[PDB]
């Protein structure tokens, strides 16, 4: 009848005013990556259209999406950052 | 404002999440901080909880799931989940349309409950608690 909380996948879109440099940098402060990781992640939401950016509870993934989601609003860039069941 | 139990059992969590490094504090966090404050458990207690059933699924699960910050660098402080945010307000707010100057733990526990995918939540819902039995002991006793 009751189930435990889903995961959540946290995802990237891609759009074409934000600057790929910057979505490399969201990846790696956001989300731990190497820059080796980090700039082929890019190529994905570029190229793909968005990217599967890591997957947390949903109580984290909210926080994570938010955060990620500032940022971008702070630094003049309409990147988004979404969520999504896993 | 707090009542200085509440306040304690906070501080003490959030200790704990820094010694392990932890990058968020969650609901969780706090319904188990929860666990060992006088207002809160008296509450659980009251409800036949299985105060060492939980503490265990919640310890675990705090692990499996919370990021770790890189041992690298310190420019980082523990941040509390959205979640961990509404639940404290939704407390602050009721105790404050009471009158009674101070928030308790058993009136944050009651708070958690709205937090629907915490699993804080689901634990507390399998543990057969329900809001209303938290809020029928605080308001009466039984």
């Amino acid at each position: 009848a009751l189930k435990p909380p889903s995961m959540y996948k946290v995802i990237l879109v891609n759009d074409d005013y934000t600057p790929m440099e910057f979505v490399i940098d969201v990846l790696q402060k956001f989300f731990s990556y190497d820059v080796e990781r980090a700039t082929q992640l890019m190529l994905a939401v570029h190229y793909q259209g968005k990217a599967i950016c890591g997957v947390f509870t949903a109580e984290v993934a909210e926080t994570k999406v938010a955060m990620v989601n500032k940022y971008a609003r702070e630094n003049e860039h309409p990147l988004l950052c979404t969520l999504e069941k896993a | 404002m707090l009542n200085q139990e509440l306040e304690l059992s906070l501080n003490m969590a959030f200790a704990r999440a820094r010694e392990h490094r932890h990058e968020f504090m969650t609901v969780e966090h706090l319904l188990l901080a929860l666990l060992s404050n006088p207002s809160a458990r008296e509450a659980l207690e009251a409800c036949s909880v299985d105060l060492v059933a939980l503490r265990q699924e919640l310890e675990a699960f705090i692990e499996q799931t919370t990021p770790v910050l890189p041992a690298s660098e310190e420019e980082r402080d523990t941040q509390p989940t959205l979640s961990f945010q509404r639940v404290l307000q939704r407390a602050v707010f009721h105790v404050q349309s009471s009158g009674r100057n101070e928030v308790t733990g058993a009136n944050v526990l009651v708070a958690i409950f709205s937090e629907q995918e915490s699993q804080a939540a689901y634990l507390l819902r399998k543990h057969e608690v329900s809001r209303l039995d938290v809020v029928n002991f605080i308001s009466h006793g039984t």
